[PDB]
RNA sequence: UAAAUCGAGAG
DNA sequence: CTACCGATAAGCAGATCTCTCGATTGCGTATGA
């Protein structure tokens, strides 16, 4: 149902809002209409870094081939 | 089309051997430097045209307008 | 977009070409290239594809080049994975250059592209559609002759002759190197001892000789028409020159060339004709 | 929704999962299940080294419903794959040496001086 | 051992009578393979040919009268069931009886082209299954190529062939109009049904989508007829579906699509674009941003019949949608005539995961995991025969020809007149008025 | 066109080591050691690398074109003034590249020596996607001949490889002589405009 | 150790983490085919529609088998499980629809 | 040079002597320190964390190791914290602000001492939404800084936009110079020649070049720095 | 032209008395200046030359498909071959007299057929 | 005898 | 506080040697027969 920011349904499958866009308490699913709570997801962490094709540096190229 | 007459380089007459060339390749096993050795075509100026002449004349008249198909 | 890529080899004539504006881009086809103009039956294929343990793309939970897509006339069939899908092109490849089974055809062009460092997407693609590019080449194994396209050609080990083959690295060899060649590049007399413009040149200028158009020419009414009156065989020819029946249309004539700076009227290109072979029919035409 | 042509289900055979791990194999058409890595099954040899779900009857034998334990997904999934026996290549046979261009044979004097 | 061989003797042979069977040379007529083989497919070969699949394909058009159905009454069903080409005759004036043969022979003499009378038989259906009314005409001599199978030099030895005044080995795939010939010169174009990754600055560059990667596929219908389906990609985090209905070009969210051509829910897309790289962190995010933003653009889509019926809103005078045809059916038919062509009407499973596969193909470009493909090298094209392209200008006219039909019949309505629907001195009189000549 | 007996043999013997000079190149291009056979996997991904990128291939690309450019002047040098077996005033191909009447010393060079490398914008023949120059070439080759370098003469003939690079580079040619009869004449027409 | 050619187990596809409440129950649909037999399975719930499909396509050249093992015993009990490309659907919102031709 | 007189040509450059006294080195670290060096180019990579625990935004730049880029590109840690402090920040801040109003249409972090603090708490006053914020200045290896930011705003990149601001960041760039590369010299000519045209930036620097022979491939600054008659010059030169 | 590219224009109808005539009595219907060849590199017509010599010679036609020579099969010696078993130079010369003079040239020249 | 567009082109 | 002055960004305007052959030339329509 949850993979990084993304929260799934887990009856249909549709998406659900995000907790921060929500009266709040609780979430209702947009097509089954499932009552999902606002716990048991709290750090929806996610870790990010840039592609090795992004700072084209002369240091850089020192360090290839 | 059909054979010429005089020899191109030389002058040489080369245009009654055509068909002693033909009937000395058919009726006799004689290779074609033979037959024009044969022939009586010493230098390779008069040997290449009886050796590469193509005779197109024979499939020009195979359309004639003056006869029934 | 005009520079000869070497994808083209043995598809596209590298000889054939005219010069000029369209240099590059009105190219010409390979004489031994075809064009497969009849849709192949690819409805068996599939029904093959699962038996060889390819996982159904209808329950496989699979995607991006992590894992190899096996593709028929673009739609997925299934997913495998990519030395397994490497094994399953080289049977399919065996299996088609084989008489056995009535399911794969020879044109089947099984394009198979492993995966690899930033390179091209992985896959396995399959194609049996018309307007596809076929060029027939030997299979190494079984010694029976194989069709390959350019997309599964790219990716492919082989030899230009038999002497050159290389162990556990060459898998195909062409039949003749002569057949990467297109017609009027393949009737240039020892080609491989010229330089490249002038062999462009002269394919040029073939199709600009003035010989016979046809035989029927009694029986025709276009607007212009250049005949030369004594065509003869040449001499020194290819083995394609009979082989596609060009003496029917001799070009030109064979004559006793002479490379000597002799006159002083021909020095930059020009040349001189001898006018006693000149007015004794030596290239009259009408 | 049912289409024309189509009958439905009447009952179904008591699978004991309980009785033991749920295994999954992709056998093919050709092969025929009689007596049961690189084994050999009828004539042919083959390689064979949640995804889906997982349905059973119900105590009515005649529902379904999703099998699990006290979901559940299969253990091990095999996948048969047909191989073909692949030739090596005779590179003594293939990889022939090359030939001289063939000379005419019974090449004879033609040049004769003028007059000779 | 002589390397080459003059053959004088079998040449001379040869010209001395020509071959009673078959050509002496089998690769001279194998070059010209090609047009002979397109041409002769298109007419004949499986499912009556491409031909009778592009008339098929075609479909109906339909118009309406003044008999108050809860519509305007009369629903006519106007369709090309069949196309038939025959080998060309002459009628010698008015004296016709038995229909002679003719040849290139005297039509070259004649300078004037060698065309076949085209036999086109149309369905007119009235109420939908009412009144049917066949009536076949033809609509002028379409020229047909040499040695096809619609010529009469088809399977000619060279002994007739030189018998008939043509050539001695003629393998002419050319036509012949106006007593001069031409050749419809061969194409080379995309690859059909692959979609390759494109890396191209003329997108974004006076480009409505702001990128310049993107995945573009050129699908062909089996009617050998191709829409390309350009998947853009937009910098913000969502991509843009493309296509060209007329000479203007269409811009649709993939979400949209991806839903309306067959049902799934929105955890499906996560499961078919990521396969097991949940860890993908450029994966997921980019594909967030794309769910979020199709589901804030359009909120009130919550259906596969809901997002059907906005596209076949959304199209309705581009493709000239009559009121008989509800919105779902418009959007299903837009939908099926659009979006990956190549796999065919009752194919929206193998049309989703196609265009999954095209979405995880496009980020993986944009992500630097692929190289993009050239489309110049031929690694990645294919040729069009000419033949085909004949199919594709054929197919294209006898649209035309039912779209002057239907436009005639609404001047009609527009204009005071009888209007009925079933009078064939009707029927003679509309058909009659327009400009039906298709081989001119 | 022609060579004495003893200047093909010293042809052929300089020839013969030019067999490593690409596998040299690509060590030294590559960063690794020598002697590193060519099929050594750090190479291939090395190599993998410099093909992905547009300048490490240019680089790795005059590397080799420089190291067999001075194979051929060895060649050249060794061969052509007096290897001929008809010397000079009789080497009548001779006498016209040195009186500057026609021709030049490299056009008689690559007649009778070396065809030299071959070189379409000032680098190395196009690469497939897979690494592979040519179909007849083993993925990321390591070899002099597979980069369009050709050991073949208008003499005796080119291997159909060679054949492919040399109509490669001529094709080059005869694009660039439209362009370069293209490119004036709006800039001679204001100039004497201006300065009539 | 034996076939069961009577149907004794299904697999559906749905999507992964796939889970309903216990009182969720489906049914089958067979069709009177004589080899190659397609299985639908139609789903029973309070506020969802499940229903289920095959295609004929790829069903039809593949077999799947599934069996349990004992793990010191050799014997195992091969079924026969028709594979489904089943979705869910929510009951309200599939008769949702709109006016046919707008204004 | 002569059709359109283009004052923006592809490649400005311009040539500078130098004295007979400066060899090699002492003047390579002369063209390092006038060279210009990006804000891309001495990170190694950046690690955004993001959570949603009011949308959190943790960005770590792993940098260069000191040793070898003080010294490649004479650039200090205490610059490259004034360089960050000064633009990076308000650079990333801007376009954040600007794309969601668009959209609307390592260790030792617990041990900072009073300087660091005082450094984070005036940072934050000057920025908007910045709640962390530290630099390794022992050895100039990584920083890191929150971006608290309002849960309302939709999904971000915070990949696209810090490429874009760290490629388009300036550290140490007097204008109109790109890069200054020394190449051999001609015949006995001791020249360094620069990627830019500016001539009033190495006026300042008599000790390095003899500016009495500084000679520019464009025209239009000549003409507007040295008259007509150095244009004049200049046009000859450039066109022969 | 020949078929290897080699354009030009009939400059003069050279008089056959005063064009070149060979120790054969052969005298050439076509002169092709040879400084054209040192910056053409056609050597294709220079081994067709004395290909086709040796073909008129033994009444015989040679293939010339490209790849079937090589380095150690020079189509210059196979040739030579055939032209010294048939009696001429083995290197295609042949020697001739100028048409005017009607001395012997300085050195043998290189004399042959060609399409 | 015109005038425009397209193709083949030559230097 | 508000009028005047420049500093970008988008649009507007215009550029990227002679000659010879061949081929070709629109649909829409609407009323007098
Ligand atoms: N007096 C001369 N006349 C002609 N060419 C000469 C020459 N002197 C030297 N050459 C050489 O001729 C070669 C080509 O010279 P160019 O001026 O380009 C005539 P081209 O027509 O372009 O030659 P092409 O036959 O290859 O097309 C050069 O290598 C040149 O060195
Ligand atoms: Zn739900
Ligand atoms: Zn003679």
């Amino acid at each position: 149902s949850v993979v990084g920011s993304l929260i799934f349904c887990l009856d249909c499958g549709d998406l659900l809002e995000n907790p921060n866009a929500v009266l709040g308490s609780n979430v209702e699913c947009s097509q089954c209409k499932a009552i999902y709570p606002k716990s048991q997801f709290s750090n929806l962490k996610v870790v990010t870094t840039t592609a090795d094709d992004a700072f084209p540096s002369s240091l850089r190229a020192k360090k290839s081939v | 089309m059909i054979v010429p007459v005089r020899c191109f380089s030389c002058g040489k007459v080369v245009g009654d051997k055509w068909e002693s060339y033909l009937n000395l390749l058919q009726e006799d096993e004689l290779d074609e430097g033979t037959a024009l050795s044969r022939l009586g075509l010493k230098r390779y100026c008069c040997r290449r045209m009886i050796l590469t002449h193509v005779d197109l004349i024979e499939k020009f008249l195979r359309y004639n307008p003056l006869e029934k198909r | 977009v005009r520079k000869l890529l070497p994808e083209s080899w043995g598809f596209l004539c590298p000889v054939h070409t005219p010069d000029g504006s369209p240099c590059g881009l009105l190219n010409h086809f390979a004489h031994k290239c075809r064009i497969s103009t009849q849709q192949s039956d690819v409805s068996r294929i599939p029904s093959i594809l699962y038996s060889l343990g390819v996982a159904p793309a209808s329950h496989t939970f699979a995607a991006g080049p992590s894992l190899c897509c096996v593709q028929i006339d673009g739609k997925i069939i299934g997913w495998v994975s990519h030395e397994q899908g490497k094994i399953i092109a080289d049977t399919l490849r065996y299996w088609k250059v084989e008489g056995k089974t009535p399911g794969l055809p020879i044109d089947l062009e099984i394009g198979y592209v492993p995966p690899s460092t930033r390179g091209q997407y992985p896959g396995l693609y399959l194609f049996g559609g018309h307007s596809r590019m076929l060029r027939p080449v030997r299979y190494l194994p079984l010694d029976k002759e194989d069709i390959v396209g350019p997309f599964e050609q790219v990716y492919m080990n082989i030899a230009v002759t038999p002497q050159e083959i290389q162990n556990n690295v060459h898998t195909h060899v062409e039949f003749t190197p002569t057949n990467i060649l297109s017609i009027l590049a393949n009737l240039t007399p020892f080609s491989d001892f010229n330089q490249s413009p002038r062999n462009m040149y002269q394919c040029q200028m073939g199709k600009q000789t003035m010989g016979t158009p046809g035989v029927a020419l009694c029986h025709r009414s276009d607007n212009k028409l250049y005949r030369l009156q004594t065509g003869q065989t040449p001499i020194v020819k290819a083995n394609l020159y009979d082989d596609y029946g060009m003496d029917n249309f001799p070009n030109g004539f064979n004559a006793v060339v002479a490379v000597i700076s002799y006159t002083g009227y021909d020095m930059d290109d020009a040349m001189i004709i001898n006018k006693s072979a000149d007015e004794r029919g030596f290239g009259y035409g009408t | 929704s049912i289409p024309d042509g189509f009958k439905k289900c009447k009952h179904l055979k008591n699978f004991p999962l309980n009785g033991q791990q749920v295994w999954l194999i992709k056998f093919p058409s050709n092969v025929d299940i009689s007596k049961l890595t690189t084994m050999t099954i009828d004539k042919h040899d083959y390689k064979i080294m949640s995804n889906m779900t997982l349905l059973v009857p119900s105590e009515s034998k005649e529902s379904l419903k999703i099998a699990s334990t006290a979901p559940l997904q299969f253990d091990k999934v095999f996948s048969v794959s047909e191989t073909a026996k692949i030739p090596a290549i005779d590179y003594s046979k293939v990889r022939v040496p090359r030939k001289d261009v063939p000379k005419v044979e019974g090449l004879k004097l033609e040049h004769f001086a003028t007059g000779y | 051992a002589r390397t080459a061989d003059f053959r004088t003797l079998e040449r001379e042979s040869r010209f001395i009578n020509p071959p009673k069977d078959k050509s002496a040379f089998p690769l001279l007529q194998e070059a010209v393979q090609p047009h002979i083989g397109s041409f002769n497919a298109l007419t004949e070969g499986p499912d009556g040919g491409l031909l009778n699949l592009g008339v098929k394909d075609i479909g109906e058009k339909v118009i309406f009268d003044g008999k108050p159905s809860g519509y305007l009454g009369n629903k006519l069903s106007v369709s090309v069931e069949q196309v038939s080409i025959a080998k060309p005759m002459s009628n010698d004036g008015v004296s016709s009886a038995v229909e002679r043969k003719v040849y290139p022979s005297e039509s070259r003499q004649r300078l004037t082209s060698y065309r076949g009378k085209l036999l086109l038989k149309l369905k007119w259906s009235v109420n939908n299954g009412e009144e049917n009314l066949f009536e076949v005409r033809d609509c002028g001599g379409l020229p047909v190529m040499l040695q096809s199978n619609r010529c009469h030099l088809n399977k000619m030895s060279p002994y007739e062939l030189v018998q008939h005044k043509e050539e001695s080995d003629e393998i002419g795939g050319y036509f012949i109009v106006n007593g001069i010939e031409k050749l419809i010169r061969m194409l080379i174009v995309q690859r059909r049904n692959h979609p390759m990754a494109i890396i191209r600055p003329s997108f974004a560059n006076r480009g409505a989508s702001y990128s310049h990667y993107g995945i573009q596929i050129r699908s062909v219908r089996p009617d050998q007829t191709s829409q390309t389906n350009v998947l853009h990609y937009l910098n913000d985090g969502q991509v843009t579906f493309r296509f060209s209905w007329r000479k203007n070009e269409y811009l649709v969210p993939v979400v949209m699509i991806l839903k309306a051509l067959c049902h799934t829910s929105d955890r499906e897309i996560f499961d078919g674009i990521i396969g097991n790289d949940v860890k993908d962190s450029f994966l997921t995010d980019r594909l967030e941003l794309l769910l979020r933003g199709f589901k804030k653009r359009y909120p009130h889509l919550q259906n596969r019949t809901q997002v059907l019926q906005y596209l076949g809103d959304k199209f309705r005078v581009v493709f000239q949608a009559s009121p008989d045809q509800s919105d779902l059916e418009v959007g299903q038919e837009v939908l099926d005539r659009i979006v990956l062509v190549h796999l065919g009407k009752d194919g929206s499973q193998d049309k989703f995961r196609m265009l999954l596969f095209m979405i995880r193909k496009l980020y993986s470009l944009v992500a630097g995991e692929c190289s993009p493909d050239n489309p110049d090298a031929t690694q990645h094209q294919e040729v069009l025969l000419g033949g085909f392209l004949y199919g594709m200008i054929l197919k294209e006219k006898i649209d035309e020809y039912l779209q002057n039909i239907i436009a005639q019949v609404r001047m009609d309505i527009n204009r005071g007149m009888a209007i009925n629907f079933k009078d064939k001195r009707y029927m003679s009189r509309v058909l009659m008025r327009v400009n039906e000549n298709i081989g001119s | 066109l022609r060579l004495t007996a003893e200047g093909n043999k010293w042809r052929t013997d300089i020839l013969k080591t030019s067999v490593d000079t690409g596998r040299e190149a690509a060590a030294e291009v590559t960063n690794l050691d020598k002697d590193t056979p060519a099929d050594d996997p750090e190479l291939l991904k090395r190599l993998q690398e410099i093909l992905r990128d547009n300048n490490k291939s240019g680089i790795l690309d005059a590397v080799t074109s420089s190291k067999v450019n001075a194979i051929t002047s060895q060649v050249v040098s060794k061969c052509v003034p007096d290897g001929t077996m008809k010397k000079f005033p009789c080497n009548s191909m001779q006498a016209m590249a040195l009186s500057g009447a026609k021709g030049s010393n490299v056009n008689v060079s690559q007649i009778m020596c070396l065809l030299g490398q071959q070189a379409l914008e000032g680098r190395r023949v196009p690469v497939m996607v897979s690494g592979k120059t040519l179909p007849s070439f083993k993925p990321y080759e390591t070899d002099a001949m597979a980069g369009g370098y050709v050991k073949g003469r208008f003499y005796s003939g080119i291997k159909p490889q060679e054949y492919y690079f040399h109509c490669m580079a001529g094709r080059e040619g005869l694009i660039d002589t439209a362009v370069k009869t293209s490119r004036s004449g709006y800039l001679q027409r204001c100039l004497t405009k201006q300065l009539e | 150790e034996s076939v069961q050619d009577q149907p004794s187990v299904a697999v559906g596809s749905f999507f992964k983490g796939f889970r309903a409440p216990s009182d969720t129950t489906f049914d089958l649909y067979k069709k009177k085919k004589s080899e190659k037999d397609e299985f639908v399975l139609h789903g029973e719930n309070e506020r969802l529609e499940y229903e289920g499909y095959t295609d004929s396509s790829s069903q039809a050249s593949n077999q799947y088998v599934v069996g349990l093992f004992n793990p010191e015993k050799k014997s195992i009990q091969l079924y026969k499980a028709p594979v489904l490309v089943s979705k869910v659907v929510s009951k309200s919102s599939k008769n949702l629809r709109g006016p046919k031709i707008k204004s | 040079i002569v059709m359109t007189a283009s004052a923006a040509i592809k490649t400005p450059q311009m040539t500078l002597p130098i004295w007979n006294d400066v060899s090699d080195e002492q003047a390579d670290t002369f063209c390092k320190s006038i060279s210009k060096v990006l804000l891309s180019e001495v990170i190694d990579k950046v690690i955004v964390t993001e959570t949603t625990g009011a949308r959190s935004y943790v960005i770590h730049m792993r940098f260069f190791d000191n040793n070898e880029y003080s010294e490649e590109y004479d650039v200090s840690k205490e610059e490259l914290q004034n360089v960050i402090s000064n633009q990076f920040i308000h650079l990333l801040e801007a376009a954040i602000v600007k794309e969601i109003k668009k959209q609307k249409r390592v260790e030792a972090n617990n041990n900072m001492n009073k300087v660091q603090r005082d450094r984070q708490s005036a940072i934050i006053s000057h920025h908007r939404f910045i709640t962390k914020y530290n630099f390794d200045d022992e050895s100039g290896k990584w920083c890191e800084f929150k971006l608290e930011l309002a849960a309302d705003t939709e999904k971000l990149l915070m990949v696209n936009i810090v490429e874009e601001i760290c490629r388009k960041s300036i550290i140490r760039q007097i204008p109109h110079i790109d890069r200054c590369v020394h190449p051999e010299p001609e015949n006995g000519k001791r020249v360094l020649v620069t990627e830019g045209v500016n001539f009033q930036a190495m006026w300042d620097q008599e000790a390095f070049i003899d500016v009495d022979g500084i000679t520019s491939n464009d025209v239009a600054a000549v003409l507007k720095t040295y008259g007509v008659e150095a244009a004049r010059n200049t046009i000859v030169n450039e066109i022969n | 032209s020949s078929r290897h590219g080699q354009k030009g224009v009939c400059s003069r109808k050279w008089p056959t008395i005063d064009m070149p005539f060979s120790e054969t009595g052969i005298q050439p219907d076509i002169i092709i200046n040879p400084h054209a060849f040192p910056s053409r590199m056609t050597i294709g017509m220079f081994v067709e030359s004395l290909a086709g010599k040796a073909g008129a010679l033994h009444g015989i036609a040679q293939d010339s498909t490209p790849w079937i020579f090589n380095e150690d099969d020079t189509p210059a010696d196979y040739f030579g071959e055939q032209l010294a078993k048939a009696g001429y130079n083995y290197h295609g010369n042949e020697p001739m007299y100028s048409g005017a003079t009607g001395e012997e040239l300085r050195a043998d020249i290189y004399v042959g057929v060609v399409y």
